[PDB]
């Protein structure tokens, strides 16, 4: 439980300046992505969608799932606030969340 | 109400003051920690309409729980992928304040949405449980065309052929930049970024074929408007512009950009010219479709055999497959045979003026020569073209006869 | 993104008290700044440097030179704080140097090393060095950026480190196939990892994809870790044999060690 | 809320995955992304590599640019810190804002 | 190069006392250089002025624009001397700025400013603004320096110019040329121009009486001396 | 003269006849010359614009001037002679 | 002798047919001077206002301008002192070049 700014240097105030479409690439890209609820009771965001991707392959025209080009996750760090001391106070984090799923042409090496 | 402005307010309950302190705010529960005290009972949902965009609006109901005034403040949670957002609403009811029973609701203007999308509510402190409410918004109510120009703003592209040649205008504006691209039923045709209006000029047999247009914009929504199933002379035209191909002696294949039931028969065609003789009977109408293969019975070719084409119950296509190749026509007879039981075996004559049968003392042009067509069949000068168990077919020379 | 280990960092030189920090990548500077600034740093670069352990591993780290102004700024300057900012991702380490000494001449150039900071092959960085403190709100930059490019595996140098043997640069299965009615045979690795062989055929140079055929080759024993294993495959000219490693350092985007057939 | 503390000593919890688990495809992807640099000194981060597409689809595989389908940018919601001018009760201010952190291609809407 | 007039040239800026001295850009801090040296400039740049002497001519000037930086090195900042070098003949004139009191504030981005310099037209002057204290022996620079380029009297504001008219911008030549017979125009100058055609003629001095009277010769160019030329400026045809 | 002493107050001895002006012939020349900066910071003068123009016997014009140098402090001024080039004329082989 | 006139500093000492040959000849004049080093200076004045061609013969089109710069000079102060000088700035015509002049009309 904290009140004012004392005697801590990286104790700071914070303040209310926090700031409907690309919702469904979940299954509209080639290589599409679960949405996963990792929800954590004392982390805002409470929910974070991470980006599991659902097919190694990359999902051509005809719909048939090809192996011959391969999807990778994207992910990136983010700043999120858990609760310390479990008033309204919090800590930061670095933590690696996945956003999207970008697939790629694989690496071939010839002979 | 259902329509609303480009913000976001509180329809209040009345008595109870009310007001909002939405900045997407941090939003987390805590811990539910003990003590009247106002606190939220249900979550009621009404599809409200934004403007212009669809956004589900929410109420929470409220009532006192527990063991000169009285103030409270309830969190309204949010979650829709790939969104989560937070938003404060104060509700403060005069001390028209009861225990055990409902007192009101208040209720929230919008909420972005596109799909599945639910809500939370908490009181701060959290007092009780969090409630909880999912919905699953409808991907088509009447209003919801003219709302959003997701669904009524398709490009427009409207044709016109008065004078025998398809001209598609463009009723889009004039600084548009948006894409046009042409595809069969898929092989695509053409495409070209242009400025419209403008006028593409396009033919009556190329319209078989399908259209779609775009705005050059990210996450482009693309109209495939195919409205020629209704134009019976699009049909006409593929079929005339089908075309019947001999791949080899004994086999064939029907090209055409789209594929419908047809059937294919055998033909017979005179050396005198336009008149020509179908072969139907003692052959039957064989079911064909566009891109597919068909091997005929037959083992040796004639230049003056032809295919007849049925689609749709009418002859469409007729073709002299074997004159591209075997050409030039042979002044050749064709002779049927047939073969029954205890080993009978049965010779007919095919004529422009009929058929008749061999031997025969008719005074038809093949009868007067039938024994001597006979002896060239028997002795193998003349060419067989199909055999079969019960029946057959000859062609033979008429040069040494007349020539 | 990571240090080389967690030894004593020193980065003592001729006449400075200078003790490398661990730090979160804000600095106090940032949250409570000071009117007075020192200057930018100069002759910054970043060069492909390859440091052993204690254990024998073997981690490319990015060596860090940068010189000090001339300018008489000097007489307020704290430090500089590095960093390593990944280009695909935004993780970023950045580790503190507490001048204890105050610096006051500059009878020398002074030269300043840091080569702490492990890579990766194939992959880009931005290196950056703040001097400190920072500087007020809308003041000149008071530090220096650079881009930093570590190689891939194909580099002859690359290919021996950790990173580029646990993901198998220096595997050499030659595969090859036989006219059958075909079978291919090439030689695993030293990691218990599935493989996936992908055939298909190419008739012509058209590029038309006339079959395709797909055998999943399950994790090797112990006992076949580095043997040769054959695999006949179906058929139905360029019947190309792709082979692909699922080693845990690439989940599905390795090498893909491929081969053709020839017409004769 | 309105008024948080935030303890600015961050706790790292990206401690994984020290070993190379990671490539850059902005090059090889079939909807190519070319990186942006998001300078501004006064917020923490102060740089930031967002991203931004190279063409409107993807690219098939003969190795020009298709239309068939919509190369969009994957975002996402980063909390990002802002130190606020003098003129504020509170000098430190938390903003939520939209970066591209990646691009995919992705089916059209409507055909 | 020249001065545009010795009057109280301040280059002060509200919250500093630059009081302007003369100078030779030999700084004594070159003669005894002082460890500390204070940083560059920033943003240097040059653009032209007309400026109006109390005998009513237009002179070409040069005025300067370049600001500090907001690093430390402020403190030892003493003064910024302003150089102007001729590049084809070497003819430098330097002016000492020297600064009283200390720029020990940040609060505002100072900004200064010196335009008495008399340009010549068509003459290039690398402009450089050395700190003061000059650095020691092998050191940073701290000096800015560009080239600060003139347009000749063919610029439209530049032609009427007390340098330029005086060189005889404004001449018109007015040449007719109909044996052959040719005529010209005369400006107020006991000077001897010349009709160069192959053919070589001389005219001598105008008096003061035919200060714009047209003359000819009989049996195609011109060229006048002058005070501003004596062998070099536009030859009309 | 191994000793001297000399007075930096230069005093400009170029109160020349102001209405004389200057052109820049280094386009207008048969022999044209570019422009070259000399920059020693310890010397005066600290830049010296030297010429490297570039029967075309297009000699550099050459001519040397003395130069107030600085010696290092082990030693601390050093007054040289340097043979620059001014212009460029045009002379016959 | 360093005193309490600090820029007066002590230093230690160290030390052609184009004329001829030139499109543009000219006249070097001998500024000779006993109170200043050097003693001798050597000062080309154009000999024609114009320029000489192959021939050699004055052609107005051609000028013949004097290329200058501004030189040094150590002059004795007081006067007739070995041990003393003062820096000085003169600007000495070092050469005559030969340049096209500007020429418009209608
Ligand atoms: C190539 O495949 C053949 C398959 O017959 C292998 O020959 C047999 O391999 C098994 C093990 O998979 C052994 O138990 C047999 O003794 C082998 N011989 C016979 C006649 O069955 C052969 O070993 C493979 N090639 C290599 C290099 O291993
Ligand atoms: C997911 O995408 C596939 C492929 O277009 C489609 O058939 C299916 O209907 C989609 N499902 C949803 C829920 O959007
Ligand atoms: C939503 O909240 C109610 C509150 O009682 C709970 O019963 C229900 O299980 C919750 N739904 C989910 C999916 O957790
Ligand atoms: C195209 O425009 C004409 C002219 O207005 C109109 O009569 C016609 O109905 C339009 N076509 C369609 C399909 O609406
Ligand atoms: C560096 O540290 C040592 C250890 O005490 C100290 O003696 C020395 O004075 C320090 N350096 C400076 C420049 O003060
Ligand atoms: C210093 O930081 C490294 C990672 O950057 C960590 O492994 C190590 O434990 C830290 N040491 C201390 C004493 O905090
Ligand atoms: C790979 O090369 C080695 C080198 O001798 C050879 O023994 C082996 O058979 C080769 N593997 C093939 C051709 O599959
Ligand atoms: C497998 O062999 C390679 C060299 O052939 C070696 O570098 C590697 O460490 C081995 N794997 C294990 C798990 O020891
Ligand atoms: C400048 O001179 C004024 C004269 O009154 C003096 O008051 C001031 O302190 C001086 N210094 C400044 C303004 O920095
Ligand atoms: C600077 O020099 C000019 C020209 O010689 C002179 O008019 C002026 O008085 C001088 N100023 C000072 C302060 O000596």
């Amino acid at each position: 439980p904290n009140s004012e700014d004392k005697n801590f240097p990286r104790t700071v105030m914070v303040n209310l300046n926090i700031h409907k479409r690309s919702s469904d690439y979940y299954n509209r890209s080639t290589s599409p992505w679960n949405l996963h609820r990792n929800e954590d009771p004392e982390r805002y965001p409470s929910v974070i969608w991470e980006a599991k991707c659902r097919h190694l392959g990359c999902i051509n025209a005809d719909g048939n799932v090809d192996y011959h080009m391969n999807s990778v996750p994207i992910q990136q760090e983010i700043l999120v606030l858990r609760r310390e001391p479990p008033p309204n106070s919090f800590r930061l984090e670095k933590i690696l969340v996945s956003v999207g799923c970008t697939c790629v042409t694989p690496i071939v090496h010839h002979v | 109400e259902r329509l609303v402005g480009p913000q976001d307010a509180t329809h209040c309950s009345p008595g109870l003051s009310c007001r909002l302190w939405d900045s997407d705010i941090l939003c987390l529960p805590g811990d539910i920690v003990p003590a009247p005290v106002l606190a939220p009972t249900h979550l009621q949902t009404e599809l409200v309409l934004r403007c212009c965009d669809l956004c589900l609006r929410v109420a929470v109901h409220l009532a006192v729980h527990g063991h000169a005034s009285l103030q409270a403040q309830v969190v309204l949670s949010f979650q829709a992928y790939p969104t989560a957002r937070c938003v404060l609403l104060e509700v403060q009811v005069p001390a028209l304040v009861q225990f055990g029973q409902s007192v009101g609701s208040v209720v929230y203007d919008c909420f972005e949405a596109a799909s599945e999308v639910r809500i939370w509510s908490y009181t701060q402190p959290r007092y009780e449980k969090e409630l909880n409410h999912t919905q699953q918004l409808p991907d088509r109510g009447l209003e919801v065309w003219n709302s959003i120009p997701s669904c009524w703003a398709l490009p427009w592209l409207n044709v016109s052929a008065d004078g025998d040649n398809v001209h598609l205008v463009l009723n889009v504006s004039e600084e548009q930049h948006f894409g046009l691209s042409l595809y069969w039923n898929p092989k695509p045709r053409w495409h070209k970024n242009l400025t419209g209006p403008q006028i593409i000029t396009l033919n009556h047999t190329d319209l078989v074929l399908c259209i779609q247009v775009w705005p050059l914009e990210p996450d482009s929504v693309r109209t495939n408007i195919c409205p020629f199933r209704e134009d019976p002379r699009a049909h006409q035209n593929l079929w005339q512009a089908a075309r019947l191909r001999l791949l080899t002696l004994q086999s064939w294949l029907l090209d055409a950009p789209c594929s419908l039931p047809a059937e294919a028969a055998l033909c017979w065609r005179a050396p005198g010219g336009d008149p020509c003789q179908p072969l139907v009977p003692p052959l039957s109408w064989e079911n064909v479709t566009v891109d597919k293969v068909l091997e005929f019975p037959l083992l040796k070719g004639h230049p003056n055999l032809c295919v007849q084409v049925n689609s749709s119950e009418k002859l469409q296509l007729q073709e002299c497959l074997w004159a591209d190749s075997l050409g030039p026509l042979k002044d050749d007879v064709l002779l049927l045979e047939t073969r029954g039981p205890q080993d009978n075996r049965s010779l007919c004559a095919l004529e422009p003026s009929g058929c008749t049968s061999l031997p025969s003392k008719a005074s038809t042009r093949a009868a007067r020569l039938g024994e001597y067509l006979l002896q060239d069949l028997q002795s193998g000068q003349c060419l067989q073209l199909w055999d079969d168990d019960l029946g057959a077919l000859w062609a033979c020379p008429m040069d040494k006869y007349i020539h | 993104l990571r240090l080389l280990d967690h030894r004593a960092l020193v980065c003592s030189q001729p006449g400075l008290n200078c003790t490398v920090k661990n730090s979160t990548c804000l600095d106090d500077s940032w949250i409570h700044p000071r009117n007075l600034t020192p200057s930018s740093p100069k002759d910054l670069q970043i060069q492909l440097h390859f440091a052993h352990t204690q254990q024998g591993d073997l981690f490319p780290v990015a060596h860090i030179e940068w010189t000090l102004q001339t300018d008489a700024s000097i007489l307020y300057l704290e430090g500089a704080e590095l960093s390593v900012l990944q280009l695909n991702t935004n993780e970023r380490l950045c580790v503190r140097f507490e001048f204890l000494s105050k610096l006051r001449h500059h009878h020398r150039r002074w030269r300043f090393t840091f080569s702490h900071f492990v890579v990766d092959p194939d992959q880009e960085y931005e290196v950056t060095v703040h001097h400190l403190p920072k500087p007020i709100p809308d003041g000149d930059p008071n530090h220096q950026s650079k881009n930093f490019l570590v190689p891939d595996c194909e580099h002859a140098r690359m290919k021996v480190t950790t990173p580029c043997m646990s993901s198998g640069s220096l595997w050499d299965p030659n595969i090859t196939v036989e006219t059958l009615e075909l079978r291919v045979s090439f030689t695993l690795w030293n990691e218990s990892t599935h493989y996936q062989i992908l055939l298909t055929s190419f008739p012509h140079m058209e590029n038309h994809s006339c079959f395709e055929h797909m055998h999943h080759i399950p994790a090797p024993r112990p006992e076949e870790f580095h043997q040769r294993s054959n695999v006949t495959l179906t058929l139905r000219c360029r019947h190309q044999v792709q082979i692909q490693p699922f080693f845990s350092s690439c989940l599905n985007d390795c090498l893909r060690h491929s081969a053709t057939v020839s017409c004769p």
